């Protein structure tokens, strides 16, 4: 089961700067990017255009670049319109993309916000404004839904060429979908109690198993961190005991993962 | 407006004299811009790379910052982060005990 | 050949400027330009003994001495499509025409989208289209399946100039795929 | 410049007469025949009425002038050589100019058996949602069958009007099955519109086949009606979908 991902990050100073940036993810892994100092989406990977043909690409992309100047061009006369109401700094996210299910099923998505606060989506044949968005918000929608032509190409991107498309990447990377990387794990200590420390680095996939480990006796007062990724599309991940000082003897750190086969890393504190 | 949170880490096991990836991990900020500078004695490291920025679940955003490094016993290795959520930069020091 | 018509086949692009030849075996009387439509109505264009005869878009010229008379289009339309005869009087004053030219007007087909289409019947078999394609693209054939060549669009057409093929069969379930490589 | 029929069938060993008429005045009176890598050959000619001469090409043909304003050619036995496209016209010595006007033709068929005759059956296939989607355009297929001779016309008609914009049809038909000497023909012609048009259901779709064969002049002794010159038609409302 794997999630596609389009973000959008627009952003407007004032009525004379503006930056729009871009990324796509396929599961906890990145497919494409696309700055403003770039004419073109840029593949991360060897298999990023995915089953598409060289002219299907082509044709998406061109529609893309098109979407960029237009949406910088539209959002800068809603203001206009908005104004006094809003006021720049004006900061707007996308959220696009489809769920993927086994078989044919499929749940393709629209979000957008506004300074952080989800206020629009994309349903059914039209732009509409989710529950809590502000009053001022219906006026822009209507300009939006104008579009006539617009609503045909995001109808057409979210129900067809979306789960098309994820489906030919999720054939052109499985062997990158489905990488094992074995983990690397260190202990350390921080200071009459101390602090021990089980940093677990290099593992892919995410779901990871790591414990402070007294015999066959977890330790209850392991606290495991946040996971935060390596530059290598890799996960970085700490655990840590809270002990009293001399009741470091006998202390071992536990590692559990899919790429070790059963064979546990076990690090003892000396 | 969201106050950043920043994360120093290693790639590699910690090894004095050894090449190693510190990263810098900042998250949870809004707006998205941000200015991150990575020091080792105090001064800017120059080719420092950056991921792209991305957002989680709750639009907030969150990028890392990564370079090459060689831990010792006579250098400090920090991340700073100037933010309009923050009065004054934030740095955060590479710890390989923490 | 008295009246000699060269090419028997002309296709050209719109809003071209091209022109149409006529040469002649022996000192010919005077000319006469047709335009023969895909209707099989013969039109008169232009009658010369001497001279040039411009009429809009369309100019003729006819020299006895030298043996020929020309025909010229300027910034071609759907329109001119069709078979352009030219016929002379020759000793005799036996008007005699010549095999022919047919003339096809193709618009600038920009961005090609070659795809091939499965389309339902109205009542309660099926049919395959090959549409979106260039100029320089060709049609194949074969057995118990049919194909068309592309087809020749309507003179007064002004819009939608979009050429394409048609293919069909007496076997069910046919595959629509293979039947355009 | 008139002529009639505009369109006959008939038998090999038939007395077929085709009717040349102009109102012009005009001295001179001409029949030609239409045939491809010859373009128009002269058959017989007239400087007036009472005389007639050979033209060109003349064997199997009479030609009779009447009166100054019709000019008749006749078939005494007519043969599956003279199937054709017969063109009459004029000429004015008396505006002192060599120019013809030439009627509208008139298409002969000689066939060994009137009973080989056939009229077109008619189907309409609806666009395609994957064109629609993808072009946001949308194309309707008519598609004539099992019609004999070759000659028939196709047209298109949207709401009761006669439509030329987006029409694309074969210049020529295919034989059905081309290993029988008395096979069938078909002819298929498209009509694109834009997608919307379509999807609207207040939108009637209609291609519409002119069959040319058989008069009332003729005699019919088998089961099936007529293979008359007549119109067969299909049609097709828009639909959302
Ligand atoms: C990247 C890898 C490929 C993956 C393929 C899967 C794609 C699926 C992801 C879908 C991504 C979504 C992108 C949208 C596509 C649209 C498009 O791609 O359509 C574009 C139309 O852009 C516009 O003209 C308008 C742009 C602005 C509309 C954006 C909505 C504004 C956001 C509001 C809601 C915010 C409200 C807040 C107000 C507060 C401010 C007031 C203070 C471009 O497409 C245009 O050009 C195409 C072409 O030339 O090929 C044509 O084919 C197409 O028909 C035409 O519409
Ligand atoms: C894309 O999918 C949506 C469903 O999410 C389709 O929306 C329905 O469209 C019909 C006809 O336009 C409406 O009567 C329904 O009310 C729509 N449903 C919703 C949830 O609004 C939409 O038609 C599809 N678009 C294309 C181009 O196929
Ligand atoms: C617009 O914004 C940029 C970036 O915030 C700023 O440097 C520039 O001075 C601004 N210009 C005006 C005219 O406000
Ligand atoms: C983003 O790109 C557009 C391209 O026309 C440019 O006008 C704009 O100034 C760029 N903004 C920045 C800050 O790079």
């Amino acid at each position: 089961n794997y999630t596609f991902r389009c973000l959008q990050m627009s952003s407007f100073a004032n009525r004379s700067w503006s930056r729009t940036d871009s990324v796509v993810w396929l599961g906890d892994l990145q497919t494409h990017r696309w700055s403003n100092d770039s004419a073109t989406i840029s593949f991360t990977k060897p298999w990023s255009q995915g089953k598409l043909s060289n002219q299907q690409w082509e044709k998406l992309q061109h529609m893309f670049q098109v979407y960029r100047v237009s949406f910088t061009r539209d959002i800068q006369e809603l203001v206009k319109m908005m104004s006094p109401k809003e006021d720049y700094p004006i900061e707007i996210q996308l959220s696009a993309g489809c769920e993927m299910y086994p078989g044919n099923a499929s749940e393709s998505f629209l979000h957008v916000a506004f300074q952080g606060k989800y206020v629009v989506r994309f349903w059914g044949t039209s732009w509409q404004t989710v529950p809590g968005a502000p009053s001022w918000l219906d006026l822009p929608i209507k300009v939006l839904n104008a579009d006539q032509g617009t609503s045909a190409t995001v109808q057409m991107l979210l129900n067809d060429t979306c789960p098309l498309f994820v489906r030919g990447l999720l054939e052109a990377g499985k062997s990158d979908l489905e990488k094992q990387e074995k983990p690397v794990a260190w202990l350390s200590s921080v200071p009459g109690h101390r602090q021990l420390v089980c940093h677990v680095s290099g593992f892919y996939p995410k779901p990871v198993w790591v414990m402070w480990m007294r015999g066959d006796q977890e330790q209850q007062g392991t606290h495991r961190g946040d996971f935060l990724p390596n530059a290598d599309e890799t996960w970085y991940l700490q655990a840590t005991l809270d002990v009293e000082a001399g009741e470091e003897a006998g202390l071992a750190c536990r590692v559990k993962h899919s790429s070790l086969g059963g064979q546990d890393i076990i690090l003892y504190w000396g | 407006q969201k106050t950043p949170q920043i994360q120093v880490y290693s790639r590699h096991p910690p090894e004095n004299g050894k090449p190693n990836i510190l990263n810098c991990y900042v998250t949870q900020f809004h707006p998205p811009h941000i200015e991150i500078q990575m020091l080792k004695n105090g001064k800017k490291i120059p080719k420092v790379e950056m991921s792209d920025m991305s957002f989680s679940k709750d639009w907030s955003f969150y990028i890392l910052a990564h370079t090459e490094f060689t831990p010792t016993e006579t250098d400090t290795y920090a991340c700073r982060v100037k933010h309009a959520s923050m009065a004054e930069p934030k740095t955060v020091y590479w710890d390989r005990d923490m | 050949m008295p009246v000699e018509q060269n090419p028997p086949a002309l296709s050209l692009y719109e809003g071209a400027d091209s022109g149409l030849r006529c040469n002649f075996s022996t000192t010919m009387k005077s000319v006469q330009w047709f335009q023969q439509n895909h209707r099989g109505r013969l039109i008169t264009l232009f009658y010369l003994a001497q001279g040039t005869k411009e009429n809009g878009r369309l100019k003729s010229t006819f020299n006895s001495k030298e043996r020929y008379s020309t025909l010229h289009i300027k910034d071609a339309q759907l329109e001119d499509s069709g078979t352009y005869f030219c016929a002379a009087v020759n000793m005799g004053y036996k008007l005699t025409f010549g095999t022919g030219t047919s003339l096809l007007v193709d618009p600038n087909i920009q961005n090609p989208d070659p795809a091939v289409y499965q389309l339902r019947d109205s009542k309660s078999k099926s049919v395959c289209l090959f549409t979106d394609f260039d100029s320089q693209t060709n049609v194949s054939q074969s057995s118990d399946v049919y194909i068309t060549d592309k087809c020749v669009l309507d003179m007064r057409s002004m819009d939608f100039k979009s050429n394409s093929a048609v293919a069909w069969s007496n076997k069910s379930d046919f595959a629509c795929a293979n039947a355009f490589n | 410049v008139t002529q009639s029929p505009r369109n006959k069938v008939a038998v090999t060993g038939g007395k077929v007469t085709l009717s040349c008429n102009q109102t012009n005045n005009h001295n001179n009176m001409y029949w030609y025949r239409q045939d491809t890598g010859h373009g128009l050959r002269l058959i017989h000619y007239s400087y007036g009425a009472g005389s007639t001469e050979k033209g060109d090409i003349p064997d199997g043909y009479k030609a009779s002038r009447p009166s100054q304003e019709n000019f008749s050619l006749i078939l005494e036995l007519a043969t599956p050589s003279q199937t054709s496209v017969y063109f009459c016209a004029s000429g004015d010595p008396q505006g002192v100019s060599y120019e013809q006007y030439f009627g509208p033709g008139t298409r002969l068929t000689v066939l060994e058996d009137l009973k080989n005759v056939f009229p077109p059956e008619v189907a309409v296939f609806e666009p395609s949602e994957a064109e629609i989607s993808h072009t946001q355009k949308a194309t309707l297929v008519c598609l004539a069958t099992g019609f004999y001779p070759d000659h028939v016309e196709l047209s298109w008609w949207v709401n009761g009007k006669e439509v030329h914009s987006g029409v694309c049809t074969d210049p020529q038909p295919l034989k059905e099955q081309p290993a029988l000497n008395d096979s069938r023909y078909a002819l298929s012609s498209r009509l694109r519109v834009s997608a919307t048009f379509w999807q609207n259901p207040r939108n009637h779709f209609r291609c519409q086949v002119q069959f040319y064969g058989l008069s009332e002049n003729d005699e019919w002794t088998q089961d099936r009606a007529k293979p008359v010159t007549q119109i067969v038609s299909a049609e097709a409302w828009g639909r959302a979908d």
